[PDB]
RNA sequence: CUUUAAUGUUUGAUGUUCUAACGUUGACCCGUAAUCCGGGUUGCGGACAGUGUCUGGUGGGUAGUUUGAUCCGGUGGUUCUGAAUGGAAGGGCCAUCGCUCAACGGAUAAAAGGUACUC
RNA sequence: AUCGGGUAAGUUCCGACCUGCACGAAUGGCGUAAUGAUGGCCAGGCUGUCUCCACCCGAGACUCAGUGAAAU
RNA sequence: GCUCGCCGGAAGACCAAGGGUUCCUGUCCAACGUUAAUCGGGGCAGGGUGAGUCGACCCCUAAGGCGAGGCCGAAAGGCGUAGUCGAUGGGAAACAGGUUAAUAUUCCUGUACUUGGUGUUACUGCGAAGGGGGGACGGAGAAGGCUAUGUUGGCCGGGCGACGGUUGUCCCGGUUUAAGCGUGUAGGCUGGUUUUCCAGGCAAAUCCGGAAAAUCAAGGCUGAGGCGUGAUGACGAGGCACUACGGUGCUGAAGCAACAAAUGCCCUGCUUCCAGGAAAAGCCUCUAAGCAUCAGGUAACAUCAAAUCGUACCCCAAACCGACACAGGUGGUCAGGUAGAGAAUACCAAGGCGCUUGAGAGAACUCGGGUGAAGGAACUAGGCAAAAUGGUGCCGUAACUUCGGGAGAAGGCACGCUGAUAUGUAGGUGAGGUCCCUCGCGGAUGGAGCUGAAAUCAGUCGAAGAUACCAGCUGGCUGCAACUGUUUAUUAAAAACACAGCACUGUGCAAACACGAAAGUGGACGUAUACGGUGUGACGCCUGCCCGGUGCCGGGAGGUUAAU
RNA sequence: AGGACCGAACCGACUAAUGUCGAAAAAUUAGCGGAUGACUUGUGGCUGGGGGUGAAAGGCCAAUCAAACCGGGAGAUAGCU
C-alpha cells in the first residue's frame, strides 16, 4: 500500500511510504544469511572508483536462489520478507524434502502458495520453465542468457519481459528498456512479474533517507573549480548528454533493436 | 587544541617498526642507510 | 592482334554452413577441508571478438612552450672535386630565380590569454 | 530589482508606473505557509550609547624588598 | 594546631591510552621552582610493584595486512587462493576484613569457584578440518518488579552544655556485613509425549528439517530480587593503659522497621518503525574413515598443575600532547545532602585545595563590574555594546497557511508564611488479626504505621513573596533561500555548498563508468521500478520562439583521403 | 513517530571585550545554533603528491599546500640586489 504522512514537520511533509502489511514482522532465516561489508565505492587499490556511495545502515545479504535447480519438487511459500539488497520483496519457499530457500516474489504470490520448478511445471506465476515450453507472447522474469547462469534479466520489482518471437533454438525478448534481445531456448525463466510494483511511489522525503540508504551528496560540476571539474562533459572529459558508450562488437549479434 | 602528535605505542611500532619497514624493500634500504650512517637508534622500539 | 566462348589454373571482395585455433566473469569432476588457478568432459559463439606493428580522424584529458637577411633550395653551365679503380649521388665555382619572411641587421620551419590564489 | 506612506527633516525602506544603458522562463520566471547566530527599515519597553559624564568596588599603573627579557 | 576562603557531575576516587621510578624514607641547598626556602615532581643513598580467579598471554574473528601454488608486469613489483596474522569484539573462574612510609581482588584470616593430567571404582560405544542448535546482535518508546542509594522512626553509647530556655515529642555518632551454596519467586519465551516415513542438510546419521498419525493438555527453558547458610565470625561508636609523645595494645553495646528511588538488573526483555539491524570460536548433539577382550566417554573419590609478562606513581594533570611547573586538549567507571522537573543552578558531607612573588599608598590612565538626577538612541556606517523581559498555574491568542503550524503569538490575573477543610485531604505504599489454600516467596477483608501533591477560606509581615542563582525582549514591513544541515583548521557561516523532488542522457549485464602498462576490482554478489553523468532545486502556475555556428544521433547520393 | 520544540554533557565558534615582544604560533568571559541524528566520539585500518580526499572553500594532506616533506641532478640559471 501507499500512504502519505501528515505534514507534522518539514521532512515529513513530503514523505510517501510504501507499507506492505503482509511482510514478516520477525527475524529472517539465519541459515540463508550472509555478511555484506560495505565498500564505500573503494576498490582493491582503495581509491574511489564510483562516487556518491558510502554510509548507510548495516544490511545482511540474503542468499536468493535464482537458477532454480530443484526440478520436480513442489514447494510452499511460507511467508514474504523484506530484502534490503533488492528493491523487491523476497519469499521464503519450503520444499517437500524439507529444505528452505529465498526466491523472488512475483506480483501474484502470497503466503501458502504452491510453486513447482523444472520442465514439468504448470503456467501459474512463480514456476520456472524454459522459453521453449513457455507459450509465445507471455510475461516472464528472472531470465537467463546462458543455461545454468542463474538469472540476470527482470530482477527488480514489477519488472518483466515479453516473449515476442520464437526463431528456432532462439527466442526474442522485449525488455522494459524497449530492447529486443535474442536468447537461447535452453535458458530458464520465471513466469509472472516481480512483486512490489509500487516501488516508484516512495519519494524518500528528505536528505536523511538517501543518506542512510547508501547515497552520499552529489556536487554539481559548475560549483567545482576548473581544476577539480572541466566545468556538457563528464568529470573525466567524456562528452556526456547524448553520446553512445556501447562499444562491444561481441554481443551485438544478439542485439535486435536498440532503445528508442 | 589537540596537537598533531598523539602518542600511541602500537601504531608507532606498526608504522615505523623493524618488521613494518622490512615488509618492503624500501624500508630495508632505509635500514641499510641508517646502518651505514651508524646511528645507535636504528629504529623506534622499546 | 580488335571482337567471344564450355573446359582445367592463380585467385581475391562478398554470402551460407562447419569446427580444429581462439573466448567462455555457463555447467559437471579432480588437484582441494579451496568464490584463486590449472587440468578432463560438455554446451554456447567462432575464424567473429580480442590482442601485436603501421596507418587516417578525434583527442587541454595530459605534457613542453609562446604571446631578400636565415635554412631550404627550382633551374642552368663549369669533368673543380667526387671518399679502391671508372661512373653516378653529394658538394665547390659563375648566372638567375621562389617569400611588403616590411617585426624590413631578419633569435624557431612551427606558439593565443587570466591570476584579486600568486610567487 | 517619477508619485504617496512613515520622521519636522528619509541618496535607506515600503507601495504605484516603466524612459528594462545591461530581467526573463530548468546556467529557469512568478508567489509561497513554516524556517534563518541571513540583508535593510519601522514601532512599544529598556537603558551611560549620547546631552555629560560623577562616584565606588577588585587587578595593573605608583613606592619598597627578591628575581629579571625584548624588539631597535 | 585553631580559625577564614574555594571545588565538590570536581578543582573528588578509580582507571584506559601515554610517560618510565617522577612513589616512600634518610640526607643537602652546588644548578632548577619566574622571589626566599630548612621545602619539592631538584642533587646523592636505600627501599618499594608478590595473581589459576585483575588484564595481558592464549582459542576465534570483522575492517584490514601478509600470502605457499597461481595470474599479470621490462626489473623492482601489483592482484589474489589455501592458509596466517589482525581487539576496537565473542571464551573459565573471588569475595569480605586486616596490615607497610610505599603492594594489594596478588600478602595474612574465612568461606569458595573454574580448566586440564594422573590413579581407583560402576557402566557404556567412541570418533572429525563434516552436519545441526546456540553463540547471534538495529532504531525509538511505555509499564511492572526490584536494587545501589538517601530520609524518617525504634535501639544502643554519650550530652544537658561557658550569652536567655533545653531529662525532653531534645542534641551528637552508629545502627555495615560480600562471593559461593539451597529455595527458587515477579516477569519473559515456548505446546509437549510416542510411533512411522522422506530424492533435504555437496557421503552417512539415532542430530536438525519436513510429512503422517495415537495421547495429554500440561510440561520445558530463561529469569532480577527476597529468604536461610556463609556469619554465636569480621567490622563496629566509645572507654581503658602507655607514647620514641607520630602513635601501639585490650575491650567493645544496638547492628532492626517503613518510605522514596534510580540512567543500574530482570531487559541480547516487551510494543511498534523501516534505514531490515557482524563473523568465527568455546559449548550440546549425529555419525564418515578406524577400532569396538582395546582405546575413548560418562559419574564419584584422591592427588597434581594452572606456566610467562604489568602490578609503584600522574592519568582532565606540575608527571600525557602543547619547546615551560603553559588560563589549551585528553576516552570510560562511581558520583551523596537541602531547594530544584532536571547530571542546570545556590550552599554543603566524604574527599581535595588557597593555584610559587609579596609588603605599602589608594594619582592620571587601562582592564571587569555596581549605581545614577532629567531626557531615552538625540552618539554610532549600523540599537555594535550595554539595558530590559525571562518561571508555574488559569483566560485568551491575529494576518496567512501546504491545515501541521504561526503560537509560549500578542495580551490579561494568583504565586510568601500560618490554622481550618484534613489533631495532613486526594493519591501511593501498607503491618498484625480473620477466612480460603491447586499448601507457600500463594489469594480476599482490613487499614495499623509511613509517605504525600493540588485547591478554597481566613489570618498575617514586608515598598517588592517566580523575593537569591537559573531564567525568550515584543510586533509590523520586506529581498534572499523550501526547510534541517555543511563549508574557506588560523580575519569571509552567507544569497554560498549540499539536499528530498524534477527533466535529459548513457548503460542488456564479460553493461556503462573509474582505479589500473595487465591481471583484478568498486559498480554489484546489484541488474532497466537497476547504476553513472549532466542541469535545476520543495509546493502551485508553469518552462514561449529559433537547428544558423560548435557538439550528439542517423544516412549514404556524389569529391578528398594514410598505411598497403 | 518526528533529519520536532526549550535546555544540560558534547560538538562549533555567530557577536562584543581582553590578549598581538600575550597565559595561548587563534587563547579566555557572557551571550550563541544543534543537542535522537545528514550527530558525535574511543580504538584499529584503507584511499600517498600532478596524486589522495573534499555537502566544493582552490579547502585539508602532521603549526608548512594554486601542487607536502626528506636526499640527489645542484655550487640548476639570475642581462638582477
Amino acid at each position: 500500500a501507499v500512504v502519505k504522512c501528515k505534514p507534522t514537520s518539514p521532512g515529513r511533509r513530503h514523505v510517501v511510504k510504501v507499507v506492505n502489511p503482509e511482510l514478516h514482522k520477525g527475524k529472517p532465516f539465519a541459515p540463508l544469511l550472509e555478511k555484506n561489508s560495505k565498500s564505500g565505492g573503494r576498490n582493491n587499490n582503495g581509491r574511489i572508483t564510483t562516487r556518491h556511495i558510502g554510509g548507510g545502515h548495516k544490511q545482511a545479504y540474503r542468499i536468493v536462489d535464482f537458477k532454480r535447480n530443484k526440478d520436480g519438487i513442489p514447494a510452499v511459500v511460507e511467508r514474504l520478507e523484506y530484502d534490503p539488497n533488492r528493491s523487491a520483496n523476497i519469499a521464503l519457499v519450503l520444499y517437500k524434502d524439507g529444505e528452505r530457500r529465498y526466491i523472488l516474489a512475483p506480483k501474484g504470490l502470497k503466503a501458502g502458495d504452491q510453486i513447482q520448478s523444472g520442465v514439468d511445471a504448470a503456467i501459474k506465476p512463480g514456476n520456472t520453465l524454459p522459453m521453449r515450453n513457455i507459450p509465445v507472447g507471455s510475461t516472464v522474469h528472472n531470465v537467463e542468457m546462458k543455461p545454468g547462469k542463474g538469472g540476470q534479466l527482470a530482477r527488480s520489482a514489477g519488472t518483466y519481459v515479453q516473449i515476442v518471437a520464437r526463431d528456432g533454438a532462439y527466442v526474442t525478448l522485449r525488455l522494459r528498456s524497449g530492447e529486443m534481445r535474442k536468447v537461447e531456448a535452453d535458458c530458464r525463466a520465471t513466469l509472472g512479474e516481480v512483486g512490489n510494483a509500487e516501488h516508484m511511489l516512495r519519494v524518500l522525503g528528505k536528505a536523511g533517507a538517501a543518506r542512510w540508504r547508501g547515497v552520499r551528496p552529489t556536487v554539481r560540476g559548475t560549483a567545482m573549480n576548473p581544476v577539480d571539474h572541466p566545468h556538457p562533459v563528464t568529470p573525466w572529459g567524456v562528452q556526456t548528454k547524448g553520446k553512445k558508450t556501447r562499444s562491444n562488437k561481441r554481443t551485438d549479434k544478439f542485439i535486435v533493436r536498440r532503445r528508442s | 587544541m589537540k596537537r598533531t602528535f598523539q602518542p600511541s605505542v602500537l601504531k608507532r611500532n606498526r608504522s615505523h617498526g623493524f618488521r613494518a619497514r622490512m615488509a618492503t624493500k624500501n624500508g630495508r634500504q632505509v635500514l641499510a642507510r641508517r646502518r651505514a650512517k651508524g646511528r645507535a637508534r636504528l629504529t623506534v622500539s622499546k
